[PDB]
RNA sequence: UGAUUCUCGGAAUC
């Protein structure tokens, strides 16, 4: 499921910082705008391997201020769910409607009806649970879900999976 | 018009003039690749003269007693006197001479040779001249060898195309021919040291310039030659107030547009 | 032989008024004139049909018309024409502009 | 190659090019009292192979249509009897240089 | 420029891609439907109806208020609106192009006219070149007037082989106001007359192959002929027509503002007849009003003369005069603009400037600015010009920080005080020594523009020297120039370099300097001349001491 | 495409010296960059004018700048005022 | 400012074809098998598996510490505490992305050694199967080939059961303790 | 004042591109719009504060630019749009040459 | 021509 996706940013550079130690602070700045992103197009930006051989290339300066724009070519470790994709995490939130899974830097959520039957909602618990003949789920329970939908938004992804079908649930 | 007909026309990177399209419209601005700006009219002289003043003036024969340089120019004169080595360059410079003579009768049949040409060679001799503080007197220094070797060889830097090919190699030829004659005219032996006596620093110095000189009178890259060449004729037209055909402006305004019937057709018959 | 008269014809105008131009500027226009084929004329008629850009065509005595069936054949604009880019409001590829400045950071390291 | 009197009648000349690879060209007699090429106004100008042709292209970073073009009736074009595609070097006298290396491509 | 930051990327444009709208796309794009004619008055209720200009779209009276999208006028550029038309119209324009597409292609079917299997008409398919092939096409067969389904083949003139079909005979087509006609002949006689319906049109063209499309000058996915004909009309938003208030209660509505309102009438009127009492043939002389004002909007100088005049006897600028040559658009505000940072005034000689100067009277000296960076090179002398004031010479008028905010020098409680940052700007007089660019219309030579080095001086008048006259082409019989004052620190690098007067001495037109020397210098060193003329220690000491570079050495 | 629009650095063909519109243009740019207080390379001699100080950098060429000269098809070639003579 | 991706595709106005996402093994455009390298080569898109992500991250993310020093001159709870000192020292500290990867990707990794997960993928990486399956078969516990065929519905046709029986047994077999 | 066409051409003969360009934008027009990055229309509506971006019909919020032209071309564009032509904006090359 | 000032047309200037 994660990836390694080849990417490459354009960051305009103001004349300021035209230093001896610029390779750095234009590396520096990559990170302060990569590492933590999150796009539908590329899902959750996590990490930049390699750091030291990333590619400035040649800047070429705008033409009105002094800032000149380098095309960064880098390299970087990214994951973004999909629809009828499996994953195992542990739940963070639970309540009369569901509970919340959290699988790596983001957070899949099951409807109380995308769960099976035979397994209610139990609200005088502490913490708030889900039970069942044998099962019962509650926060640090390990899950593996069936991620069914995907929603991109903002610096985030969130969606929605289920637990109905065979060797899905508890482990 | 003739602006927005021109507007973006202009001299590109590999030395050739183009529009926005790329479309060639001279693959040499002007035929020769020299900015305006750096041009005097400067006289060929190899071309004005009989055949008889010719041979006076740029005619050296080491094998004749009254042909050869008297050594009271060159300092290895007498000691040169008959040398068949010598005078193998010094044959093979006159039969170039004599080439150009004949070219130049072929470009400018009117015999006007006084032409616009990049790099004044007139003055940069006479700078070299009380630069060095040379007395008409005293024996120059220069072997045959130093001078018509030397002219042969300053040809070779008056690059104005560098191209690693044939092709383009060719060119480079092309558009400086017509300077080289002028410069060859004025660089010859006689020439060199019986009317201008040079010395072997003199010479180094007239050859180093008109090279430094030259690469200067090359044209920009960059120089929107389009817009200039056009009001460059614009501009004459507006400096117009006023051997009876249809006169100036009415004339500019009819060729321009390409018209059909003209005023006056004439047609002049030999 | 033609463009020889042209040039011929258009000098003679110049000189008849006992003035001088360079050779290379009477040069240039005689050749934009004959490139193309033939006799292209400097009017609406001639070279403002041409390929160059719609903008720039566009800047000179058809405007709306020529711009109307210039999206009519959904034309494509290179924005190579100097008056493309003053339109645009963007540098045009003219003398300071007919190439591009760059940081080289390595010897940005050496200086110092 | 034929050279006519006064005139073809259109009957005839609809029947030039229906014999290929082979071509055929069409003179008039008072066309050809005078060879316009010895003309003071007319440079010399010069077939290309398509190889020198092929080579001027890429020497120069052209694409075939940047190329100033002559006319495939021009009174030259037929005397060399040129093609649509083919390449003409024109090298005539120039009062800035000696000569001008200049080439027509041909529509 | 624009003003508040954008998290936008920023890029410059590369190719305009030119087409005609969809009148699906013209949907997708509005933001209003607009259909009421209306402004606004909610019943005098000053605002605006959701009926015509913003109904979303676009505001006035400065207010943020823009689909929440803010801003407030200026940063927003304005926001089209649609209008259903009733039925099709053609586009006062195309309207050529429309027809000779029509005698390109046949009617029922919609197919060419001349296959591959025509050999003329292979050779204009051959004419990769939109302009020319459609040029070739139509000539072709804009005279075979029948939709042959056979024609001879590559072979045997007696084996006839098919394609399409339906021969229907092809009418011949005429143009007659904003319609268009043909007669289909019938043999047996006599001709039979009918308008081709736009509706009619607009069907036909939609029909058209694909690859049809193509072989005739246009293009599957910006320009299709279907597309001539006008379905949905795109509103441009207020700035594109802006009002012009009197203070409140009073109007203002530009002309085109008018002839959507126009449209818009002309429009509803033509709906209440297809859906009510239908005179059915009392609706096109109201259906052709339509076509009209949609073709007057557009264009309003057209050949069959009705002027469609406003309620006063003006011609209603059409939006085609808008842009059309001089004065307008293209060639009035693009091509040429007015400026900031200029100044024309009167000029008279002064032979006591080096060439390439020019004299600056204070009064303009003390009103075009130039925007200095504060830097710790003069961090000292621009806190100088700043308390200066903008009233004594040597000072400066405006200082903007970082946080993009003007102090005014003039009023700021605080004038008299500011410590300068760095990075911070501070817009002072020219000063001496400050490039500039002169010049003299009519501008028709490189040199009529150059640049000078600035030289501020009482008196109100441009003292340019004399030397320089003649570039410029000016005397002072009452003459102006003009002045401008370049404003970044690479701009008057360019002037300074390329356009300074001390460079354009050697003219490129002539090969030969434009500049000499005349009237008096030229006449009096004449004379100086002379071997006749001879001049005595007392005063040859003074003219050494007048020639600034003498080494001091009688 | 192209590392393929970029000649290489031998095979180069363009002049070797500086166009009087680059020299204008780079002096233009080093000065705009030394006045947005951007890093000087050279000894200011008590210089105090950006267009100063840059006529001085480039006159010890110790200007770290590439020019890119673009050629009417695209590919370019590139060159450093290192290089570039600069004779005017 | 965004950030864009090794593949110029020409999009014509026309932006309608929006696929659907599904292990159908029909990623978004984006990750088709067949990417562009910076090289301008072609490569096999990049598909890891839990913990053998967290080792290539681990591994930036420590010889990162190291060239932030060249210029600095002039057992499962306890990786929990190494990792979260690894970070607020090479990471921007406010990527509580990163952290919450690290930690999943600590707990629910299912090896420790780069020789284990070496071989993991060396054997993996003979079936013919798509970079996606590869990743999932090495991040999911799998104990038959109808558990396995299942949960990850685009193998059914692509191998026996059998086979990926035994390459289900081989992985219970490499994977580490704890 | 004025720098009508007459103006242009001089500076254009000079070769003074960037002042040139300056005249014409810093001062006078100079405008910053937005452009999809699809279309090249100015559609976009941006709302420049809780960085929303869209622009419906050819539906983004992920390719727009922002870029400077002159006012009064933003406004000659405009104009041609309600003429029902479109001229297309785009910030990057594809026909090549 | 182009520009300016006048006050959508007229006037002026070089
Ligand atoms: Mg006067
Ligand atoms: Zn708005
Ligand atoms: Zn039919
Ligand atoms: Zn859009």
């Amino acid at each position: 499921m994660f990836f390694i996706k080849d990417l490459s940013l354009n960051i305009t550079l103001h004349p300021s910082f035209f230093g001896p130690r610029m390779k750095q602070y234009l590396k520096t700045k990559l990170l302060e705008e990569v590492e933590g992103s999150c796009t539908g197009k590329f899902g959750y930006i996590l990490c930049v391997l390699d750091y030291d051989n990333i590619d400035i290339q040649r800047g070429r300066i705008l033409p009105t201020d002094g800032s000149a724009e380098f095309n960064v070519k880098y390299r970087a470790v990214v994951f973004k769910p999909f629809k009828g994709e499996v994953v195992d995490g542990t739940v963070v939130s639970c309540s009369q409607h569901g509970f919340e899974v959290q699988v790596g830097p983001m957070k899949v959520f099951v409807t109380k009806h995308l769960m099976p039957q035979d397994l209610t909602f139990n609200a005088g618990s502490n913490p708030p649970s889900y039970q069942s003949s044998e099962d019962v789920i509650t926060i640090k329970s390990r899950i593996r879900v069936k991620i069914e939908g995907c929603i991109s938004q903002v610096s985030s992804i969130h969606a929605i999976g289920s637990i109905k079908e065979d060797y899905l649930g508890a482990i | 018009r003739l602006v927005k007909a021109l507007e973006d026309i202009m001299v590109h990177y590999d030395n050739t003039t183009r529009n926005s399209l790329g479309n060639v419209i001279q693959f040499i601005y002007g035929e020769d690749g020299m900015d305006a700006a750096h041009i005097e009219k400067q006289s060929l002289d190899t071309i004005g003269g009989s055949d008889a003043a010719f041979e006076k003036r740029y005619r050296v024969d080491l094998l004749n007693t009254d042909h050869t340089l008297d050594p009271s120019l060159l300092e290895s004169g007498s000691e040169i006197l008959g040398d068949l080595k010598l005078q193998v360059l010094l044959d093979e410079e006159y039969k170039q001479l004599v080439k150009d003579r004949k070219f130049l009768r072929e470009v400018f049949v009117d015999g006007e040779a006084n032409w616009p040409l990049p790099v004044n060679i007139r003055r940069i001799i006479q700078n070299a001249q009380q630069t060095f503080h040379i007395d008409h007197t005293k024996p120059s220094d220069l072997t045959i060898k130093d001078i018509v070797l030397g002219v042969k060889d300053l040809q070779e830097n008056l690059l104005v195309l560098r191209g690693k090919n044939e092709i383009i190699q060719n060119a480079q030829r092309d558009a400086v021919t017509l300077f080289c004659c002028l410069l060859r005219s004025r660089l010859a032996t006689r020439r060199v040291l019986q009317e201008y006596r040079l010395t072997k620093q003199a010479f180094d110095w007239v050859l180093s310039n008109i090279e430094a000189q030259f690469l200067r009178s090359v044209v920009h890259p960059g120089e929107m030659v389009g817009v200039l060449a056009a009001q460059s004729i614009g501009e004459p037209a507006t400096q117009m107030t006023l051997k009876k055909v249809t006169s100036g402006v009415p004339r500019l305004k009819e060729i321009l547009n390409v018209a059909k019937n003209m005023k006056t057709p004439s047609l002049t018959v030999y | 032989a033609g463009r020889a008269a042209l040039y011929k014809e258009v000098y003679n105008v110049i000189a008849s008024d006992g003035s001088y131009v360079n050779y290379r500027h009477m040069a240039l226009l005689v050749d934009v004139m004959t490139t193309q084929g033939g006799l292209t004329s400097v009017t609406r008629h001639g070279f403002n049909r041409s390929n160059t850009g719609a903008l720039m065509r566009c800047s000179f005595e058809e405007t709306v018309e020529i711009l109307f069936e210039a999206g009519a054949s959904a034309e494509l604009d290179d924005c190579r024409g100097v008056s493309e880019n003053v339109i645009l409001g963007q540098m045009a590829p003219i003398g300071t502009g007919a190439f591009d400045v760059m940081i080289d950071e390595e010897s940005l390291v050496k200086y110092m | 190659i034929f050279v006519y009197q006064n005139n073809i009648t259109p009957s005839a000349m609809k029947l030039v090019p229906s014999i290929p690879p082979a071509t055929i060209e069409t003179f008039n007699e008072a066309a050809l009292v005078v060879n316009i090429t010895h003309h003071e106004l007319v440079p010399k100008h010069i077939r290309l192979s398509s190889d020198e042709k092929r080579e001027l292209l890429k020497r120069y970073r052209l694409k075939e249509s940047q190329l100033p073009r002559i006319q495939r009736a021009d009174p030259v074009a037929l005397y060399l009897g040129l093609k649509r595609g083919e390449v003409v070097k024109i090298i005539r006298k120039s009062e800035t240089s000696g000569r001008y290396a200049s080439y027509r491509i041909c529509m | 420029v624009g003003q508040q930051y954008s998290s936008a990327p920023l890029r410059t444009v590369k190719e305009v891609q030119f087409g005609l709208f969809s009148p699906e796309e013209v949907r997708a794009i509005s933001v209003a439907k607009i259909r009421f004619p209306e402004t606004m008055d909610e019943t005098q209720t000053r605002a605006k109806i959701g009926g015509l200009n913003d109904p979303r779209l676009g505001s006035i009276d400065r207010n943020l208020k823009c689909q929440t999208c803010q801003e407030g006028m200026n940063e927003c550029p304005g926001h089209f609106g649609h209008i259903d038309l009733a039925k099709p119209v053609f586009h006062v324009g195309f309207i050529a192009k429309i027809k000779k597409v029509c005698e390109c292609v046949c009617m029922h079917c919609g197919k060419l006219l001349l296959d591959e299997h025509n050999e003329l008409m292979r050779q204009a398919l051959a004419i990769k070149d939109s302009k020319k092939r459609f040029a070739a096409i139509w000539t072709l067969c804009k005279t075979k007037m029948v939709c042959e389904t056979d024609v001879p083949s590559e072979d045997d003139p007696t084996q006839l082989v098919s394609r399409g079909g339906c021969g229907n005979t092809q009418p011949t087509i005429r143009k007659d106001g904003l319609k268009l006609v043909g007669s289909w002949k019938k043999d047996r006689d006599e001709p039979e007359l009918r308008v081709l319906s736009t509706e009619e049109i607009l069907n036909i063209f939609k029909h058209i192959s694909v690859k049809d499309f193509t072989s005739l000058g246009f293009n599957e996915v910006f320009s299709r002929p279907e597309w001539m004909i006008l379905t949905c009309l795109p509103v441009p938003p207020p700035p594109v027509r802006p009002s012009i208030s009197f203070n409140e209660s009073q109007r203002g509505e530009d002309d085109l503002t008018f002839k959507l309102a126009d449209i818009l009438k002309a429009n509803i009127s033509l709906e209440t007849l297809e859906h009510n009492g239908a005179p059915h043939h009392a609706i096109e002389e109201a259906e052709s009003l339509l076509q009209f004002h949609v073709a007057t909007y557009m264009d309003n100088d057209i050949a069959g003369q009705p002027q469609a005049l406003q309620k006063s006897g003006r011609p209603v600028k059409s939006i085609r005069a808008r842009l059309k040559g001089k004065e307008g658009r293209i060639r009035g505000n693009l091509m040429g603009k007015r400026v900031d940072f200029s100044a024309r005034t009167v000029i008279s000689g002064d032979p006591n400037l080096e060439l390439d100067q020019v004299g600056v009277p204070k009064s303009i000296a003390k009103t075009l600015t130039y925007p200095e960076v504060v830097t710790p090179y003069n961090i000292d002398r621009l806190t100088q010009l700043v308390r200066n004031g903008p009233n004594e010479h040597p000072g400066a008028k405006y200082v903007i920080r970082d946080s993009g905010d003007r102090i005014d020098l003039r009023y700021s409680k605080r004038a008299g005080d500011i410590q300068l940052q760095y990075g911070w700007k501070v817009e002072r007089h020219i000063m001496d020594n400050d490039p500039v660019l002169f010049n003299r219309q009519p501008s028709l030579h490189k040199m009529s523009m150059m640049a000078h080095r600035v030289k501020v001086i009482p008196y109100s008048t441009f003292r340019l020297n004399l030397s320089v006259t003649s570039p410029y082409n000016a005397d002072f019989d009452g003459d102006e120039m003009n002045l401008h004052v370049p404003q970044s620190e690479e701009t008057r690098a360019e002037l300074s370099q390329l356009c300074a007067v001390p460079l354009q001495i050697v003219s490129p037109q002539s090969n030969k300097p434009c500049m000499g020397i005349v009237q008096d210098t030229l006449c009096g060193i004449r004379k100086l001349t002379l071997r006749d003329t001879f001049i005595e220690l007392d005063q040859v000491l003074n003219m050494l001491y007048w020639v600034p570079d003498w080494d001091g050495v009688i | 495409t192209l590392k393929e629009k970029a000649i290489p650095k031998d095979q180069r063909a363009t002049t070797p010296y500086m166009t009087k519109y680059e020299r204008a243009r780079i002096l233009g740019t080093r000065a705009l960059q030394i006045s947005m207080n951007a890093p000087v390379f050279v000894d200011l001699e008590g210089e105090t004018d950006p267009l100063r100080i840059a006529m001085k950098e480039l006159a010890e060429k110790k200007i770290p700048l590439v020019i890119r000269r673009y050629l009417p098809d695209g590919s370019f070639e590139d060159w450093s005022v290192e290089e570039l003579i600069v004779d005017l | 400012v965004s950030t864009s991706t090794f593949q110029t595709r020409r999009r014509r106005l026309k932006k309608v074809e929006e696929e659907e996402n599904a292990a159908t093994l029909q990623l978004g455009q984006e990750f088709q098998l067949k990417q562009i390298n910076h090289q301008g080569e072609e490569e096999e898109l990049i598909a890891l598996n839990l913990s053998e992500a967290r080792l290539v991250i681990k591994e930036a993310l420590v010889e990162r510490r190291r060239a932030f020093k060249r210029s600095q001159k002039k057992t499962r709870e306890k990786e929990l505490e190494s990792i979260d000192v690894l970070l607020e020292q090479t990471t921007g500290g406010n990527n509580k992305d990163l952290k919450n990867t690290m930690q999943y990707l600590t707990n629910f990794s299912r090896f420790r050694d780069q020789e284990t997960v070496g071989a993991v993928i060396q054997l993996l990486k003979s079936t013919g199967l798509h970079p996606f399956e590869v990743a999932q078969l090495g991040s999911l516990a799998c104990d038959t080939a109808d558990e396995a065929k299942t949960l990850i519905p685009s193998l059914n046709n692509k191998i026996s059961d059998d086979e990926l029986e035994r390459i289900l047994k081989e992985l219970s077999n490499l994977e580490t303790l704890y | 004042l004025r720098f009508g066409e007459m103006e242009r051409d001089c500076m254009i003969a000079h070769g003074a591109a960037s002042f040139l360009k300056e005249r014409l934008m810093e001062a006078s027009d100079a405008f910053r719009v937005h452009i999809c990055g699809i279309c090249g229309l100015m559609t976009v509506i941006a709302k420049l504060n809780h960085n929303q971006f869209e622009c419906k019909g050819c539906d983004n919020k992920i390719d727009i630019y922002q870029i400077h032209i002159p006012y009064a071309a933003k406004l000659l564009f405009q104009e041609l749009m309600a003429m029902n032509i479109t001229p297309r904006l785009y910030t990057d090359r594809s026909r090549d040459f």
